[PDB]
C-alpha cells in the first residue's frame, strides 16, 4: 500500500525497471524525451519500499519516489 | 564489590608512582569505549548533512577542499565503532590486571 | 539555435540540485521542443556519483 | 596580589610540596650506590626538581592555599599586577602560528585549483609549492587586511544553498 | 483496533498495536479531523492532566498522615526522618522488617526524599487531621475536572474556534486572575494563618475571623500609614513555633535567612507575593478585550519594524503565525517553562525557602536533581515541537521578508559558527584536564594549568563577598548602593553571604572554573544537535524534500551514500544523550562540592577536582562504600534496597544498547525461523496468532532503547545519590 | 532447524544460568540467605568434574603405572612452594564454578 | 502477449527432495505463486529458498509464497540460461492471475499498448507546502 509517484524528469533510462524484483514499474511510451519512454506505476499494490528504483535513477534529484504509508502483508515481506 | 571496586584500589592509587602508566590507559580506554557509541548509536544521515553548513564556511572564505568532503560509510560506522568499542573495553582489563598484579594485592 | 551555445558554461538555477548556483559546461542542447533538452557537466560529483544532468532553458543563466 | 592568593615565595604549603617531592627521590635514592647510573638519573631529577620551584617563585605566580600556582586571565588584572606572561601573551604567540597554518592552506588550495587534476595534487602534494608558500607566510596578518580590504577574501552569493 | 486510525487497523502484524499507542494523542494526523474539533478535544484532555495531578497530591498527604509521624516530626525536626509510605512485601524476610522498620512505626517504612514535611509544616500544618481534610478537598476538585472535560465536549457547552483564538481576552483574565489574584490570596494566607502558626497563635477555619493578623488591624492600610506593618519583626532568638522571640510584623523586608531555621523570613515571602499580585494584574489591564481602551497584539508586532531594514519586514505576519500554530505556541511554553525549572533548582539550593531544608543533606540533592533532568527533558521538547512547526504549520509565502524566513535563509552560518564553539570548548577543556591528569601522574601536581575565575569571583565580591578582595561598589562602605538599602536588606544579606557554612554563593576556584566551561560544551552543542534538526527539517542538500515525508521516518535508503538519522525526530534522538550527559556533568558538580562542605573538608574538591582521577577516585569509588555493602553475605541493612535498584539501572541502561547497536534485519530473519517452528510442532500448531508477529521497526528500537538507556541512567545515579548521602547523614 | 533448535538452546541457558544470579541477589536483598544457591545451602555441586578429577590424580597408581606422579598438581596432591609463594596447588570446584562453567556454555 | 496462457496445474516439478523454505500456512489460506518456464535440456540451477535442484526438459513448475521469490528466479534464468518465464498468482479460493508480463513484453521494454499511471506532470519538488493540505491526506498527490 505505498506511493510510487514519477516526475517529469524521466528520460527513459529504464535502469528503475530494471532494479525492481517485484515488477511495480513498467515503460510506457511518451513524447517528452528523446528515448519517447517514460516509466509508470500501474501496480503498487505489490510495492514492498526497497527503494532501489529511486538508487538507479541518474537525474539530479529523482524522477522517482517512493512515499512510505500504511503497511501490508504484500508490503512487509511475509512469507507468513 | 569483591573484584571491581576492591581490586581498582592499585590502579586509582598508581598517581605517583611506577605504576602510574596504567592509570591513565585505565581512563583513556573508557574514553575510546565511549567514543565508539557515537558511530554505533547515530547514523550516516545526520553527519552528512552537518558537512554541508560547514562546507559553507570553507567555501565561503574560498578554502575549501577538491575532494569533496563525505561522511563515512554505513558499514564503516559499524567497524569503526566496534573497533574503538573493543579496543576501550580490552585495554581497561590490561591496566586493571597488570597495575594490580604487580602490586601483589 | 534554440539555446546556449556548446561548449559554454553556465549557471545553474533549480533549487534542488547539488549544483545549484554552480557553474558547469554545457555538453549538448536539442531542438526538438523537450522539456529539460539542455545537458550540462560538472567536475565535481553528486552524492550518488553522477556528473552530468539535463537541465531547461529557464533554469540556466550567464556564468558569475 | 589578588583574589586572597598569596605569591607561591611566601607560601608554606609550596614549599612542603617542594620538600614532600624531594623526600622521595632520597628515600630511592638509598638503594643504589653513588657513582652507578640509577643515581646520577635521580641526582638530575633532583635537580630539575629543585629548579622548578624556584623559577616558579621567582616568576612572581600567584599560589593557593592548597599551594599550587594559578593563572590570571583577564589582561587589566594581568597588566596591573604583573602577571602578563601567564595567559594574555601566549594568546598571540598562538594566534599567530594558527593563523600561519590558515594562510597556508589556503593558498595552496586555491593555487592548485587554478591548474588541471586538483584533485591529484591533494592526495600527491607538490613539496617545492608548499615549502615555497610555508616560507612566505611569516607576515601572513599583513595579507589578510590587504586581502580584506581588498575584497578577494570572501566569495559572493556563488555557493550552493539547500532550500 | 485503533478508531481514529484505519490504516492501521487494516494492518496484520503487530506493528498496529505499538503504532496504536504512540499515535494515540497525535490529533492532527487522526482520520475526518477538523480544526474545530481538534481544539475541543485538547481542551478537554487538558482538564485530564488537572485531575491526576490534584489526585496525586491526595495521595501523598492521606498516606502520608495515615503512615507517617508529622505530628512527631514537627517537635524534634532535625533529628526524626520523614516517612513516606509503609511497605507490605509478603516475599521479605524477618531480617528485612527489622531493618526497614527503622522509622517509630510499627512496621517498615520508607524515608521520604521529596521535602513535603518541611513545606507543609511552614504553611501551617501542625496535625495529621488537617492533611486528611486536606486530600479530601483535591479529590473533590479532581472529579470536577473530570466533570468538566466530559461536560465541555457535549454539544452545547462546545466552545467555538473564535473563542480558542481570543489572545487578548486570555492574557488579561490569566495574568491578572490565575497569577495575580492567585498570588494575592497566598499573601492572605501567609498573613491571616501561617505567621501565627509560627509565633504559637493557633488560626483555622473556627477562628480566623475573630483573630485579627496585627493589633491595629487595616486602619493602617486606609490611612496610609503602611510602614506600620514592619515595626516590630521576628527576633534573631526566636523558635519557629512558639512565641518566644516573636514579633506582630508581617509584612518586613529584613533579607537573609532566620538564625535557627537556615530560611528565608516569612514576613518577606508574604512581601513578596504582594508585589507579584500587583504588577500582574496590572499587566492584566493591558490588552483590548470589548472596550475601547487597550492595546492590540498584532499593532504591535506590525509597528516593531526597524527603518534601515537590518530585519527586513521585521515581525509582520507573525500573530497569525503563532496564533494558528499550536506547535509554535508549545515550544515557547516549554523553553519558558524548562527554563524556570532549572531557576527553581538554582535558586533554591541557595536561598532555603523552607524550615530545616538546609539540614536535610539527602533532601536537597534529590530536589535539584529532580528539577534540572526535567528541565533537559522539557528544554528538548521545545526545539523539538518548534521542529515540527517548519513541517506542518509554516508557510513561507505569507513569512516572507520577515525574521522568521531570514533566519531560515542563512542558517547554514548559524550551525557553522555553533560547531566552533562545540569544538573549541571541548579540545580545550579535555586539553586541559588530560594535561593535568598525565603531570599529576608522574608526581608533579604544580605544573597544572589551574586558571583562577576572576570574572565570577568579581561579582560576588560586587555582591558583599569580602574574601577575594576586590573592593567592589557593594563590597565598599563608601559607595551608593551600600548606603542605598543599608537599612533595608543588606544586614541580613551581608551576614549570610559571607558566612562560608551555606549554598549562598560558594567559594569558587580553579576547579569549579573548568566545569562551568564543560557544561558550556554541552549547551552549545546539545543546542546544535536540536537547531540542525529544526531549520534543516524542511529540506537538506540529501533530501531536498524532507517536509512531504514527516517528522519521523526510518531513511530514504542506502542510495546517494546513505541516509540514515536524517529525519528531524533522529536529530532529537540523538540530543537526549548530550541533555542526559550534560545535566550528569552539573549535577556530579553539584554533589561533591556539597558532600565536601557537609563533611567540612573543603580542600577534598579544591585539590582533586583538577583532574579527572579524582572523580573517579574520590567521588565516585568513595562513596560507593555503604551502597554497595546493601546486602552483604554476612547480613544487610537498610540500604539494600537502594543497591538492588543500583544495579536494576546498570542493567537497563546496558539493554538499550540491544536496540541501539543491533538493527532490525538480523531479528526478522530470526523470527522467521521460530514461525516455522511454531507450524511444524506436532500440537502447538493447533495455536495459531491473530495478529502476524514481526520484528520492531526502525523508528521504534530508537524510541525504545532510549528508554531503556534514561531509565538506568536515572534509577542509578538516584540510588547513589540518596544512599551516599544518607549513610553518611553529611 | 539448526538456527531454531539452537534458540532454544540459548533462552534455556541464559534464564536457568543467569537467573540463578538473580535469584541470589534478591534472596540475599530480602534476608534470606538460606534460600540462596551456595556451598551452606541449595548446593548444585558439579559431580563430573570432581570424579574427572580424582581418576587423573589416582591414575599413576593403576593407569600409568610408570608415570612416577600426575599430570600436573590441579588435579590433586600438595603444594609446590617457590620463594615463599606457591606456585600451584590443587584446584576445588564448587557451586560457584558450576554457575560460572555454565554461564561460558 | 496474444492471449494469456491459462495455468496447467499438472506439469513435472524439478528434481528437488525438499527443504524448510517451503510453503507455509499462509499459502492454504491466503494466497500463492507459481512459476512456469521451459528448458531445452537437463541443468542445474540455484533455489532462492533452500539449496540446488534439476530442472527437467520441457515445462517446469514451482510453487512459492512471495512475489518476491518468483521474480529473483526469472532474473536468474534470463541471465544464465537465457529463458522466458511467466509466473501467476493462487489465492485459496481457487482464481488465478497472470502477473509479470502482463502485456506479454517485459516492462523494460515499450508497447503501444500501455498506459500512464502515477505520472506527476512537474519537476521533482515545485509541489505545495504540508500546511496547504494540512487537515485531508497527501502533499504529493
Ligand atoms: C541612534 C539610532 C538608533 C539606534 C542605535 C537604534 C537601534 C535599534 N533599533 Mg531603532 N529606530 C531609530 C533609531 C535607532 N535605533 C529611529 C529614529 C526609529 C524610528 C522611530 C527607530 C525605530 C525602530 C523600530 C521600529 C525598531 C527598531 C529596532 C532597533 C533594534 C534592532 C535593529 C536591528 O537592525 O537589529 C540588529 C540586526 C540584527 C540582524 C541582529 C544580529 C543578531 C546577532 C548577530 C546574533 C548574535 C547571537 C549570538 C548568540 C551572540 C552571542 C551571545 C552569547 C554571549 C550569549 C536596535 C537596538 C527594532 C527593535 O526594537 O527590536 C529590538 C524595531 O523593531 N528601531
Ligand atoms: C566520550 C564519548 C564522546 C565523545 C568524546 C564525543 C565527541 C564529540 N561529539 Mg559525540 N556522541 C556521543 C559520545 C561522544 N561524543 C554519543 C554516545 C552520542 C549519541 C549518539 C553522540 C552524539 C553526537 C552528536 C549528535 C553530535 C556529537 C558531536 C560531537 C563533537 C562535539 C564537538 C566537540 O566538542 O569536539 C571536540 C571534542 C573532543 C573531545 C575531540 C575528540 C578528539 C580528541 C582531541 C583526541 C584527538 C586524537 C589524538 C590526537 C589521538 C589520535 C590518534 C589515533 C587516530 C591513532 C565531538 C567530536 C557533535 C558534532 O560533531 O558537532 C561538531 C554532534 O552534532 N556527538
Ligand atoms: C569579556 C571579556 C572581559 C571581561 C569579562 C573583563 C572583566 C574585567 N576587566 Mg577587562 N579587559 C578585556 C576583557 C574583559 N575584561 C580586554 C579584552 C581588555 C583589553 C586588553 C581589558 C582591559 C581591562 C583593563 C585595562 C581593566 C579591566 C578591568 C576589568 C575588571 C573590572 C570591570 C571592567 O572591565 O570595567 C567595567 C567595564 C565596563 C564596560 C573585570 C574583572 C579593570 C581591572 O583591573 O579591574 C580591577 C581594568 O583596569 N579590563
Ligand atoms: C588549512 C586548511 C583549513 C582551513 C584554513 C580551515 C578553515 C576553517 N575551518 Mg576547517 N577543516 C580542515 C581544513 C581547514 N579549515 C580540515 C582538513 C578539516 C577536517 C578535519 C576541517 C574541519 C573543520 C570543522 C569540523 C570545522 C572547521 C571550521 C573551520 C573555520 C573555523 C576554524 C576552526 O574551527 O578550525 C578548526 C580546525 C580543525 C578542527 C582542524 C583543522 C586541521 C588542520 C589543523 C589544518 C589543516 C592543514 C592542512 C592539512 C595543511 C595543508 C598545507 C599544504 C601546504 C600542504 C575556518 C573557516 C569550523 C566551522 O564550521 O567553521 C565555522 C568547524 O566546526 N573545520
Ligand atoms: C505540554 C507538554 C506537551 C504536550 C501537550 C505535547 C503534545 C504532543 N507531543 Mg510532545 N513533547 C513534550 C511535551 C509535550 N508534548 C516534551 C517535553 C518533549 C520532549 C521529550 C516532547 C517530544 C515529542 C516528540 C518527539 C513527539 C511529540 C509528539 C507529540 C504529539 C502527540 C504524540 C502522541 O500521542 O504520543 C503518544 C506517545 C506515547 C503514549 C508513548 C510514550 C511512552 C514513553 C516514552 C515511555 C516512558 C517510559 C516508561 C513509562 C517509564 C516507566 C518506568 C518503569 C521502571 C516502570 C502531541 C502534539 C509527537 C508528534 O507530534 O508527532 C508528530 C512526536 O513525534 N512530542
Ligand atoms: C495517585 C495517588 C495514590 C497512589 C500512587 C497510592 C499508592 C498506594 N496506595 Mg493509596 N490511596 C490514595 C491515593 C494513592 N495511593 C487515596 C486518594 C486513597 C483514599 C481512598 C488511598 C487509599 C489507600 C488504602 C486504603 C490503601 C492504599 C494502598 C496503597 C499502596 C498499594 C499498592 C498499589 O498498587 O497502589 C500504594 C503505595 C494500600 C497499602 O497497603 O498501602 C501501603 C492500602 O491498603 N491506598
Ligand atoms: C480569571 C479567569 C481565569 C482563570 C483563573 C483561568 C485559569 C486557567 N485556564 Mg483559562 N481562560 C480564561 C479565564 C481564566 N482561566 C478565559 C477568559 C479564556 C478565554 C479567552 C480562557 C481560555 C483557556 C484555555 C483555552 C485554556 C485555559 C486553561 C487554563 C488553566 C491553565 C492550566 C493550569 O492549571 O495552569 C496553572 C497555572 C498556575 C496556577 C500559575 C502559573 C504557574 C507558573 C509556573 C508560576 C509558578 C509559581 C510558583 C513558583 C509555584 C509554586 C508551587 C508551590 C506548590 C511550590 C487554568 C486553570 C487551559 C485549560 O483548560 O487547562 C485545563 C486551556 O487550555 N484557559
Ligand atoms: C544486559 C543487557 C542485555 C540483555 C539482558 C540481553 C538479553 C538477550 N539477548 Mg542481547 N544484546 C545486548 C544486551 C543484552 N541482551 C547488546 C548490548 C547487544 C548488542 C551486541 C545484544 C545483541 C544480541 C544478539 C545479537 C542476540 C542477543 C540475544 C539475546 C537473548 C538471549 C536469550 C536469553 O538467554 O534470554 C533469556 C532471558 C534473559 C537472559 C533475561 C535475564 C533476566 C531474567 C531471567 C528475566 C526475569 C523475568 C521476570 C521474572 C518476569 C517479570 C515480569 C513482569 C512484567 C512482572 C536475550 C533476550 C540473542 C537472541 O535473542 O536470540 C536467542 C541474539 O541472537 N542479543
Ligand atoms: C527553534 C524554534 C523554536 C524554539 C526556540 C527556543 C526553544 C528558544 C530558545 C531560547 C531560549 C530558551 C532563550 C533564553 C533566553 C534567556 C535570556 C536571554 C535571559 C537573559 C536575562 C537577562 C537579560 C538578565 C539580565 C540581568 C538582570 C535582569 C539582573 C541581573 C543581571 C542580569 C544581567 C543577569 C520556536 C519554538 C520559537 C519555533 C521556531 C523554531
Ligand atoms: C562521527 C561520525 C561520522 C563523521 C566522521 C568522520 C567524518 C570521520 C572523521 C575522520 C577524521 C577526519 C580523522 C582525523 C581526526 C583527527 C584530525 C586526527 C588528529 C590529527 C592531529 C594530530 C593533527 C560519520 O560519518 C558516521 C557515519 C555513519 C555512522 C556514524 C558516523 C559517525 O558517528
Ligand atoms: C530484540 C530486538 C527486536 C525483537 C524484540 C522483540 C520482538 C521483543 C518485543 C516483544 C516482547 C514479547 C515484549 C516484552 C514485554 C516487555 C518487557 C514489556 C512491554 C511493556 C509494554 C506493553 C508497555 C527488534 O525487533 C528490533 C528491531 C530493531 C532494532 C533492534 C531490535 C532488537 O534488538
Ligand atoms: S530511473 Fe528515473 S530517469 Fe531513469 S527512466 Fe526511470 S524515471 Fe526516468
Amino acid at each position: 500500500a505505498h506511493v510510487v509517484k514519477i516526475y517529469d524528469t524521466c528520460i527513459g533510462c529504464t535502469q528503475c525497471v530494471r532494479a525492481c524484483p517485484l515488477d511495480v514499474l513498467e515503460m510506457v511510451p511518451w513524447d517528452g524525451c528523446k528515448a519517447a519512454q517514460m516509466a509508470s506505476s500501474p501496480r503498487t499494490e505489490d510495492c514492498v519500499g526497497c527503494k532501489r528504483c529511486e538508487t538507479a535513477c541518474p537525474t539530479d534529484f529523482l524522477s522517482v519516489r517512493v512515499y512510505l504509508g500504511n503497511e501490508s502483508t504484500r508490503s512487509l515481506g511475509l512469507a507468513y | 564489590r569483591d573484584f571491581l571496586w576492591a581490586q581498582s584500589s592499585q590502579v586509582i592509587q598508581s598517581y605517583g608512582s611506577a605504576l602510574s602508566a596504567y592509570g591513565l590507559m585505565f581512563l583513556g580506554a573508557h574514553f575510546v569505549w565511549a567514543f565508539s557509541l557515537m558511530f554505533l548509536f547515530s547514523g550516516r544521515g545526520y553527519w552528512q548533512e552537518l558537512i554541508e553548513s560547514i562546507v559553507w564556511a570553507h567555501n565561503k572564505l574560498r578554502v575549501a577542499p577538491s575532494i569533496q568532503p563525505r561522511a563515512l560509510s554505513i558499514t564503516q560506522g559499524r567497524a569503526v565503532g566496534v573497533a574503538h568499542y573493543l579496543l576501550g573495553g580490552i585495554a581497561t582489563t590490561w591496566s586493571f590486571f597488570l597495575a594490580r598484579i604487580i602490586a601483589v594485592g | 539555435e534554440i539555446g546556449p551555445k556548446r561548449g559554454s558554461l553556465v549557471k545553474v538555477l533549480r533549487p534542488e540540485s547539488y549544483w545549484y548556483n554552480q557553474v558547469g559546461k554545457v555538453v549538448s542542447v536539442d531542438q526538438s521542443g523537450i522539456r529539460y533538452p539542455v545537458v550540462v557537466r560538472f567536475e565535481n560529483q553528486n552524492y550518488a556519483g553522477v556528473s552530468t544532468n539535463n537541465y531547461a532553458l529557464d533554469e540556466i543563466e550567464e556564468v558569475k | 596580589d589578588i583574589a586572597g592568593l598569596t605569591p607561591c615565595s611566601e607560601s608554606k604549603a609550596y614549599n612542603k610540596l617542594e620538600r614532600k617531592e624531594l623526600k622521595v627521590l632520597d628515600k630511592r635514592l638509598k638503594q643504589y650506590e653513588p657513582g652507578s647510573a640509577p643515581y646520577l638519573a635521580l641526582q638530575a631529577t633532583k635537580e630539575r626538581t629543585e629548579n622548578r620551584f624556584k623559577t616558579y617563585a621567582k616568576q612572581g605566580l600567584l599560589c593557593g592555599n592548597d599551594g599550587l600556582p594559578h593563572l590570571i586571565s583577564d589582561p587589566g588584572l594581568a597588566l596591573r599586577f604583573n602577571h602578563a606572561g601567564e595567559v594574555f601573551i601566549p594568546t598571540f604567540g598562538f594566534l599567530y602560528v594558527a593563523g600561519y597554518i590558515g594562510h597556508v592552506g589556503r593558498q595552496y588550495i586555491i593555487l592548485s585549483k587554478e591548474d588541471a587534476k586538483p584533485t591529484d595534487k591533494e592526495i600527491i602534494l607538490d613539496v617545492p609549492l608548499a615549502l615555497k608558500l610555508a616560507f612566505q607566510g611569516w607576515a601572513w596578518p599583513l595579507a589578510s587586511i590587504q586581502e580584506l580590504r581588498n575584497g578577494s577574501l570572501l566569495e559572493k552569493d556563488e555557493n550552493i544553498t539547500v532550500s | 483496533f485503533p478508531k481514529f486510525s484505519q490504516g492501521l487497523a487494516q494492518d496484520p502484524s503487530t506493528r498496529r498495536i505499538w503504532y496504536g499507542l504512540a499515535t494515540a494523542h497525535d490529533f492532527e494526523s487522526h482520520d475526518g479531523m477538523t480544526e474545530e474539533n481538534l481544539y475541543q478535544k485538547i481542551f478537554a484532555s487538558h482538564f485530564g492532566q488537572l485531575a491526576i495531578i490534584f489526585l496525586w497530591t491526595s495521595g501523598n498527604l492521606f498516606h502520608v498522615a495515615w503512615q507517617g509521624n508529622f505530628e512527631q516530626w514537627v517537635t524534634d525536626p532535625i533529628h526524626v526522618r520523614p516517612i513516606a509510605h509503609a511497605i507490605w512485601d509478603p516475599h521479605f524476610g524477618q531480617p528485612a522488617v527489622e531493618a526497614f522498620t527503622r522509622g517509630g512505626a510499627s512496621g517498615p517504612v520508607n524515608i521520604a526524599t521529596s521535602g513535603v514535611y518541611q513545606w507543609w509544616y511552614t504553611i501551617g500544618l501542625r496535625s495529621n487531621q488537617e492533611l486528611y481534610v486536606s486530600s479530601v478537598f483535591l479529590a473533590l476538585v479532581s472529579a470536577v475536572f473530570l466533570f468538566a472535560g466530559w461536560l465541555h465536549l457535549q454539544p452545547n457547552f462546545q466552545p467555538s474556534l473564535s473563542w480558542f483564538k481570543d489572545a487578548e481576552s486570555r492574557l488579561n483574565h490569566h495574568l491578572a486572575g490565575l497569577f495575580g489574584v492567585s498570588s494575592l490570596a497566598w499573601t492572605g494566607h501567609l498573613v491571616h494563618v501561617a505567621i501565627p502558626e509560627s509565633r504559637g497563635q493557633h488560626v483555622g477555619w473556627d477562628n480566623f475571623l475573630s483573630v485579627l493578623p496585627h493589633p491595629q488591624g487595616l486602619t493602617p492600610f486606609w490611612s496610609g500609614n503602611w510602614a506600620a506593618y514592619a515595626q516590630n519583626p521576628d527576633t534573631a532568638s526566636h523558635a519557629f513555633g512558639t512565641a518566644d522571640g516573636s514579633g506582630t510584623a508581617i509584612l518586613t523586608f529584613l533579607g537573609g535567612f532566620h538564625p535557627q531555621t537556615q530560611s528565608l523570613w516569612l514576613s518577606d515571602m508574604a512581601h513578596h507575593h504582594l508585589a507579584i499580585a500587583v504588577l500582574f494584574i496590572v499587566a492584566g489591564h493591558m490588552y483590548r478585550t470589548n472596550f475601547g481602551i487597550g492595546h492590540r497584539l498584532e499593532a504591535i508586532l506590525e509597528a516593531h519594524t526597524p527603518p534601515a531594514g537590518g530585519l527586513g519586514a521585521g515581525h509582520k505576519g507573525l500573530f497569525h503565525t503563532v496564533n494558528n500554530s499550536l506547535h509554535f505556541q508549545l515550544g515557547l511554553a516549554l523553553a519558558s517553562v524548562g527554563t524556570i525549572t532549572s531557576l527553581v533548582a538554582q535558586h533554591m539550593y541557595s536561598l532555603p525557602p523552607y524550615a530545616y531544608l538546609a539540614v536535610d543533606f539527602t533532601t536537597q540533592a534529590s530536589l535539584y536533581t529532580h528539577h534540572q533532568y526535567i528541565a533537559g527533558f522539557i528544554m528538548c521538547g521545545a526545539f523539538a515541537h518548534g521542529a515540527i512547526f517548519f513541517i506542518r504549520d509554516y508557510d513561507p509565502e505569507q513569512n516572507k521578508g520577515n525574521v522568521l524566513a531570514r533566519v531560515l535563509d542563512h542558517k547554514e552560518a548559524i550551525i557553522s559558527h555553533l560547531s566552533w564553539v562545540s569544538l573549541f570548548l571541548g579540545f580545550h577543556t579535555l586539553g586541559l584536564y588530560v594535561h593535568n591528569d598525565v603531570v599529576q601522574a608522574f608526581g608533579t601536581p604544580e605544573k597544572q594549568i589551574l586558571i583562577e575565575p576572576v570574572f565570577a569571583q568579581w561579582i560576588q565580591a560586587a555582591q558583599g563577598k569580602s574574601l577575594y578582595g576586590f573592593d567592589l561598589l557593594l563590597a565598599s562602605s563608601s559607595s551608593p548602593a551600600y548606603s542605598a538599602g543599608q537599612s533595608l536588606w543588606l544586614p541580613g544579606w551581608l551576614e549570610a553571604i559571607n558566612n562560608n557554612q551555606n549554598s549562598l554563593f560558594l567559594t569558587i576556584g580553579p576547579g569549579d572554573f573548568l566545569v562551568h566551561h564543560a557544561i558550556a560544551l554541552g549547551l552549545h552543542t546539545t543546542t546544535l544537535i536540536l537547531v540542525k534538526g529544526a531549520l534543516d527539517a524542511r529540506g537538506s542538500k540529501l533530501m531536498p524534500d524532507k517536509k512531504d515525508f514527516g517528522y519521523s521516518f526510518p531513511c530514504d535508503g542506502p542510495g546517494r551514500g546513505g541516509t540514515c538519522d536524517i529525519s528531524a525526530y533522529d536529530a532529537f534522538y540523538l540530543a537526549v544523550f548530550w541533555m542526559l550527559n550534560t545535566i550528569g556533568w552539573v549535577t556530579f558538580y553539584w554533589h561533591w562540592k556539597h558532600l565536601t562542605l557537609w563533611q567540612g573538608n573543603v580542600s577534598q574538591f579544591d585539590e582533586s577536582s583538577t583532574y579527572l582521577m579524582g572523580w573517579l577516585r574520590d567521588y565516585l569509588w568513595l562513596n560507593s562504600s555503604q551502597l554497595i555493602n546493601g546486602y552483604n553475605p554476612f547480613g544487610m541493612n537498610s540500604l539494600s534496597v537502594w543497591a538492588w535498584t543500583f544495579l536494576f539501572g546498570h542493567l537497563v541502561y546496558a539493554t538499550g544498547f540491544m536496540f541501539l547497536i543491533s538493527w532490525r534485519g538480523y531479528w526478522q530473519e530470526l523470527i522467521e525461523t521460530l514461525v516455522w517452528a511454531h507450524e511444524k510442532t506436532p500440537l502447538a500448531n493447533l495455536v495459531y496468532w491473530k495478529d502476524k508477529p514481526v520484528a520492531l521497526s526502525i523508528v521504534q528500537a530508537r524510541l525504545v532503547g532510549l528508554a531503556h538507556f534514561s531509565v538506568g541512567y536515572i534509577f542509578t545515579y538516584a540510588a547513589f545519590l540518596i544512599a551516599s548521602t544518607a549513610g553518611r547523614f553529611g | 532447524a539448526i538456527i531454531s533448535h539452537l534458540n532454544w538452546v540459548s533462552i534455556f541457558l541464559g534464564f536457568h544460568s543467569f537467573g540463578l544470579y538473580i535469584h541470589n541477589d534478591t534472596m540475599s536483598a530480602l534476608g534470606r540467605p538460606q534460600d540462596m544457591f551456595s556451598d551452606t545451602a541449595i548446593q548444585l555441586q558439579p559431580v563430573f568434574a570432581q570424579w574427572i578429577q580424582n581418576t587423573h590424580f589416582t591414575a599413576p597408581q593403576l593407569t600409568a603405572p610408570n608415570a612416577l606422579a600426575a599430570t600436573s598438581l590441579t588435579w590433586g596432591g600438595d603444594v609446590v612452594a617457590v620463594g615463599g609463594k606457591v606456585a600451584m596447588m590443587p584446584i576445588a570446584l564448587g557451586t560457584s564454578d558450576f554457575l560460572v562453567h555454565h554461564i561460558h556454555a | 502477449p496474444w492471449k494469456q496462457p491459462e495455468l496447467d496445474p499438472d506439469t513435472p516439478s524439478p528434481i528437488f527432495g525438499g527443504s524448510t523454505g517451503g510453503l507455509l500456512r499462509k499459502a492454504q489460506v491466503e494466497e500463492f505463486y507459481v512459476i512456469t518456464w521451459e528448458s531445452p535440456k537437463e541443468q542445474i540451477f540455484e533455489m532462492p529458498t533452500g539449496g540446488a535442484a534439476i530442472m527437467r526438459k520441457g515445462p517446469n513448475l514451482l510453487k512459492f509464497a512471495r512475489k518476491e521469490q518468483c521474480m529473483a528466479l526469472t532474473t536468474q534464468l534470463r541471465s544464465k540460461f537465457r529463458q522466458t518465464p511467466c509466473f501467476y498468482r493462487v489465492y485459496a479460493d481457487g482464481k488465478v492471475q497472470y502477473l509479470h508480463p502482463k502485456d506479454g513484453v517485459y516492462p523494460e521494454k515499450v508497447n503501444a499498448g500501455r498506459v500512464g499511471v502515477n505520472q506527476n506532470m512537474r519537476s521533482i519538488g515545485k509541489n505545495v507546502d504540508p500546511i496547504k493540505v494540512v487537515k485531508f491526506t497527501g502533499s504529493e498527490p
